[PDB]
């Protein structure tokens, strides 16, 4: 048979990349660590190094801050017992403050207010992040498509988490801080709203999940289908386009009628997963602020 | 028409049935035998539900469904009217899928590619025929597969799920779940770096592939390269397509139950099953 | 209603967002072309994208497109029939001439540069620490085509350094030169290297390179599409 280059055949290692410099503080730059066989026969061996700047360590302290606080609540839903917080990790949820304290953060530590701390904490440590998403690029003189396709996913968690609540008039509407309690949530959600299938922002955000799969499945295959042209570098081929280029683009136009470039399909890509959450984040802010009931909202309109 | 650099591409072979009969392009389209068979296949089943919407009495595609026999068919034909319309669009829907895979394997081998899309396209149909061929035939009827029609396979959609209650809590389904939500991810800063690398700040010489790397050591400590993005995006697309598959294949023939029920395997193992507290005690 | 405002109004931003990708997908191959190479009447419903200009790193130029395209090289094909939609048929030996899965591109004929401005890929006797940190190493096994002959013995791998992959095996004829054999189109096994897509006695069609310790991106180019084109045109032996 050929050979399919999914898992490499000989790994090869010399010294440690270290970066580029451009306008990245070096200070701020840790060690390089060490090489791991295990990925790189899959992808590239270096561990590190990673930056860590200030606003980073924020985002890494209130990080770990709703961590503690999640896992602080558990371990007292749990009494105290490393037997009981194993066996029902899955089933403990910290859940925000029932409805009769609207939006009040005057609601007690075990009856929401932990939730409002461990929220604040998340809300710092996601900010914190996508400010670091766009000052890594700037360091690089880098485009910030990162950092606008982050806001994408940011939007979503934003609407479910807070803008919805807040609209709504109450914290209750919120997520809960649970593996199996926020499933329960989705499905309730869904169920209070007359059937989420009926969103046609819903529909629209699976069209975008969906094809999202389908275009990476696409473009992954594409590119390793001509990965023996050297295809896979691919912003070479964007300023001096080889037969790699060529020979994918014809793949495409021969089988479906039309094709991509070499950028261009890294703009299909940006867009197919940014929707995904964009279009979800409308559907789930327009839920009980707009209408009550999509199935029935569906058969008028 | 052509592509400014596409002639020099348009030579004879790589057919694997047919010789140079078929060995000929449409436009921008090449055909090949699986060519003329997709359009055959493709042809009869959007004629066969055309009328289907005869039958049911409407144009609108918004209502036309083309549902499969009931479950008292078993596995047996069924008339045009009551499911055998559904059954022959299903054998034309994979003739279709399969054809068009072994054009995609045809196309390949001219344009001397490896063959990974067709591969891949084949997990699309492994999905398909697991809903529509294997699941229902493991149950033991047709009628278990999902209807052709543009919101009744979303209330099926719905009826299958909660049939079991909450479907989140098939392990399965939240795997590939996991790798649906992890591949729009992937597929998003994938673009993204290129992007930003391709089309940097103002003023600024286009970057190089040391950027892209510089840039994802820095946010997150491992830079997994341009090789491995492509095979992590292949990987996490077709894994979320395995589970999915596997998540139905195991519902209604060895799993029976609400799912959650299957997360007892933990909860009430004999030794903490009764220790007090907690939210199971 | 503002739920159907919302709904109406994203279909038209995606309508407007399709345009956009479409035509930022056409910065490359057009205009359409007749199989004469003259411009197609037909050339669909987008229109040409304006022009947009990358400048490349350490001092390599800009290129603009969509612009002024040509293949700047002869193509050894000729029409098969008076209408349009049938294949173009090599004149000459189609590997020799890269026509076909044998095509090339006229790209640059200097090196793909890193991110310091050295050399992407260079042979690892040229590369200080580098050395196969896993897999069997190739370095001194024999090479074996399709037709079960030993072509030659692997003296190096070109790596690149960057990415730390190997990229080529450098593999030595029995006349003393060397030719570079693309990673993918190998199977390393414990006893030899495999190489479905030639015989032995066409290794040395392989396009050669001007410098023996780098490779331009137009050398790859033909190296590649060469080897990749004796999958069908190396087939018969
Ligand atoms: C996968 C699990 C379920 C399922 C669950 C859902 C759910 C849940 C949803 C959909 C939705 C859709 N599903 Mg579904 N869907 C299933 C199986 C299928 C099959 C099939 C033959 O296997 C098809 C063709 C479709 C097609 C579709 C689309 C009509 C719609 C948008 C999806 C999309 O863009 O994906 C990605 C693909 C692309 C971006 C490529 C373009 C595909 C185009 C848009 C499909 C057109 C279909 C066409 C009308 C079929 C007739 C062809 C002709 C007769 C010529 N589904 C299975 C049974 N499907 C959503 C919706 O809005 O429906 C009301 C939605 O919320
Ligand atoms: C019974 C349950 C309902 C239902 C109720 C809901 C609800 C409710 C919602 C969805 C939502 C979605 N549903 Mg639904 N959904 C159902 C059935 C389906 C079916 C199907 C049956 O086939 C499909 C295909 C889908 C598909 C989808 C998605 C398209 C969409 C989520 C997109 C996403 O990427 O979220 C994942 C991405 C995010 C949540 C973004 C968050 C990113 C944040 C910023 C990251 C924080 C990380 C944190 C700091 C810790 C980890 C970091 C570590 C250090 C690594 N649903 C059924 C009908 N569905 C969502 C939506 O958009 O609705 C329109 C949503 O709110
Ligand atoms: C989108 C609609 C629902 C929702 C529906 C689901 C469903 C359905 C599932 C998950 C599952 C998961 N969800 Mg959720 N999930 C929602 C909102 C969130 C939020 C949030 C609000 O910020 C977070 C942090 C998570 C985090 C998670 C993970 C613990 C888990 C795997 C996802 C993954 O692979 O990520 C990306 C991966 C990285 C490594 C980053 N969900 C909203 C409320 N979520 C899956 C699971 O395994 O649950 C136990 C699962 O099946
Ligand atoms: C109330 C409903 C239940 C539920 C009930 C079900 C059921 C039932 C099913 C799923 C399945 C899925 N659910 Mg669920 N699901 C729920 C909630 C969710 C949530 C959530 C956030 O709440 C999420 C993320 C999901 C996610 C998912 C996916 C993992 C999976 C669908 C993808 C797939 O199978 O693709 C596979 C892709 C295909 C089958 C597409 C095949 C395409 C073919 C080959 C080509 C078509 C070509 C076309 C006709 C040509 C068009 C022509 C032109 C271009 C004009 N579910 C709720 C709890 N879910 C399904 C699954 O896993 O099935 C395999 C499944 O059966
Ligand atoms: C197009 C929307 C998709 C998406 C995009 C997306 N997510 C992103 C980004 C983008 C573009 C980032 O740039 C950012 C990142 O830095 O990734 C490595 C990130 C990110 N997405 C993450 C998670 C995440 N994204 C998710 C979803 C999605 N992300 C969508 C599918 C999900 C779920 C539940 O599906 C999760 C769990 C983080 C890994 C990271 C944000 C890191 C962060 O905020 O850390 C704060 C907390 C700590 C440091 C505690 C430790
Ligand atoms: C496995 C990973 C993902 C994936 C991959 C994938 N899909 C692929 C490919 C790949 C690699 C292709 O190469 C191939 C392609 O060419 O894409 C451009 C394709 C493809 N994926 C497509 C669709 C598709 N893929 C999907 C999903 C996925 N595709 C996975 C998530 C989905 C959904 C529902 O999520 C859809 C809708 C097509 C665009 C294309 C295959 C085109 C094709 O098969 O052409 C021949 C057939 C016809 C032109 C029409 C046949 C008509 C039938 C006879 C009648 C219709 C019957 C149908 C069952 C009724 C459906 C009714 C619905 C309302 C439910
Ligand atoms: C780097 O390489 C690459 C290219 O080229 C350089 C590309 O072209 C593409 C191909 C991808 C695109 C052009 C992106 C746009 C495509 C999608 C969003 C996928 C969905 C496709 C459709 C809905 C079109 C379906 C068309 C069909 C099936 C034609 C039907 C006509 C008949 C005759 C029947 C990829 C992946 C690629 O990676
Ligand atoms: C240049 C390729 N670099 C790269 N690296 C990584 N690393 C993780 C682990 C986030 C996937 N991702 C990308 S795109 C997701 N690209
Ligand atoms: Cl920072
Ligand atoms: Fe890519």
């Amino acid at each position: 048979a050929e050979y399919q280059n999914i898992f490499s055949q000989v790994q090869v290692r010399g010294p440690a990349d270290l970066g580029m410099t451009e306008d990245v503080n070096l200070a701020n730059r840790s060690g390089v660590g060490p090489f791991s066989t295990l990925l790189g026969w899959f992808g590239n061996a270096q561990l590190g190094p990673i930056y860590l700047g200030s606003l980073g360590v924020l985002s890494l302290f209130s990080g770990l801050m709703w961590f503690f606080t999640i896992g602080i609540w558990f371990w007292y839903q749990a009494g105290w017992n490393p037997a009981v917080f194993l066996r029902d990790l899955f089933f403990f949820s910290l859940e925000p403050p029932a409805p009769e304290y609207g939006l009040s953060f005057a609601a007690p530590l075990k009856e929401g207010g932990l939730w409002l701390i461990a929220s604040f904490f998340m809300f710092v440590a996601v900010w914190s992040w996508w400010g670091r998403t766009y000052l890594r690029a700037q360091a690089l003189g880098m485009g910030k498509h990162t950092a606008w396709a982050f806001l994408s996913a940011i939007w979503l968690w934003m609407v479910l988490g807070f803008i919805r609540p807040i609209l709504m008039g109450s914290w209750s509407e919120a997520v809960p801080y649970g593996i199996f309690s926020h499933l329960d949530w989705t499905n309730n959600f869904s169920l209070v709203h007359g059937n989420l299938f009926y969103n046609p922002f819903h529909g629209l955000s699976i069209a975008f999940l969906y094809g999202s799969a389908l275009l990476f499945a696409m473009h992954g295959a594409t590119i390793l289908a001509v990965s023996r042209f050297g295809g896979e570098r691919e912003l070479e081929q964007i300023a001096d386009r080889g037969t790699a280029a060529e020979r994918a683009a014809l793949f495409w136009r021969w089988t479906m009628g039309f094709n991509a470039t070499m950028e261009g399909i890294h703009r299909w890509a940006i867009w197919m997963a940014v929707l995904v959450t964009l279009t979800g984040g409308i559907g789930i802010l327009l839920s009980g602020t707009v209408v009550d009931n999509w199935y029935v909202w569906g058969q008028n309109h | 028409a052509l592509l400014s650099f596409e002639r020099k591409y348009r030579v004879p072979g790589g057919t694997l049935v047919g010789g140079n009969l078929f060995d000929f392009w449409v436009g921008p389209f090449y055909v090949g035998f699986f060519g003329v068979a997709t359009f055959f296949f493709a042809a009869l089943g959007i004629i066969l539900i055309a009328w289907s919407a005869v039958l049911q009495g409407t144009w609108n595609p918004q209502l036309i469904s083309v549902y499969p026999p009931a479950l008292e068919y078993g596995l047996g034909g069924a008339p045009l009217a009551k499911g055998g319309l559904w059954q022959i669009i299903t054998i034309c829907a994979t003739g279709a899928f399969v054809s068009w895979a072994l054009r995609e394997v045809e196309i390949c081998r001219k344009l001397g590619i490896g063959y990974h899309i067709p591969f891949a396209f084949a997990f699309a149909i492994l999905a398909y025929l697991t809903l529509v061929l294997f699941r229902p035939v493991m149950m033991g009827a047709w009628g278990y597969a999902f209807p052709y029609g543009i919101w009744t396979h979303l209330d099926w959609v719905s009826n299958t799920g909660y049939t079991y209650g909450n479907f989140h809590y098939n392990p399965a389904h939240m795997i590939a779940i996991s790798f649906f939500f992890t591949n729009a991810l992937a597929l998003a800063l994938h673009g993204a770096l290129v992007l930003s690398a391709a089309n940097p700040e103002k003023g600024k010489e286009m970057r190089t592939p040391d950027h892209e790397d510089t840039f994802f050591r820095d946010l997150v400590g491992y830079s997994i390269g341009t090789l491995g993005i492509h095979r992590l995006g292949l990987l996490l697309s077709l894994s979320a397509v395995f589970f999915s598959a596997l998540c139905m294949i195991i519902t209604g023939t060895i799993w029976f139950d609400q799912w959650v029920d299957w997360w007892q395997w933990w909860v009430k193992l004999p030794w903490w099953a009764n220790i007090p507290g907690g939210i199971n005690g | 209603d503002l739920a159907s405002l919302a709904i109406y109004s994203f279909w038209i931003f995606l309508a407007g967002l399709i345009y956009y990708l479409q035509t930022e997908n056409m910065r490359e191959g057009y205009p359409l072309e007749n199989e004469d190479g003259t411009p197609a009447a037909n050339q669909g419903p987008f229109p040409l994208p304006k022009p947009k200009t990358f400048i490349l790193p350490h001092g390599r130029g800009t290129l603009t497109v969509p612009g002024p395209e040509s293949e700047d090289r002869p193509i050894a094909l000729a029409r098969t029939a008076v209408s349009e939609g049938f294949p173009h048929a090599p004149t000459g030996d189609p590997m020799k001439d890269g026509v076909g899965p044998a095509s090339w591109v006229a790209r640059r004929d200097l090196p793909e540069l890193d991110g310091h401005g050295h050399n992407k890929i260079k042979p690892m006797k040229a590369a200080a620490g580098f050395h196969v940190s896993a897999g069997k190493n190739p370095i001194g096994l024999p090479v074996r085509g399709c037709d079960l002959e030993i072509a030659g013995k692997v003296v190096d791998i070109w790596v690149d350094i960057p990415e730390q992959m190997a990229r080529f095996l450098e593999v030595e004829l029995k006349d003393g030169s060397t030719r570079l054999l693309p990673m993918q189109m190998v199977k390393v096994q414990s006893n030899r290297v495999h190489v479905n897509a030639l015989s032995s006695d066409l290794f040395a069609g392989i396009p050669t390179i001007k410098s023996p310790t780098e490779v331009t991106l137009l050398e790859e180019d033909k190296i590649c599409g060469y080897v990749a084109g004796g999958l069908m045109y190396a087939a018969p032996k």
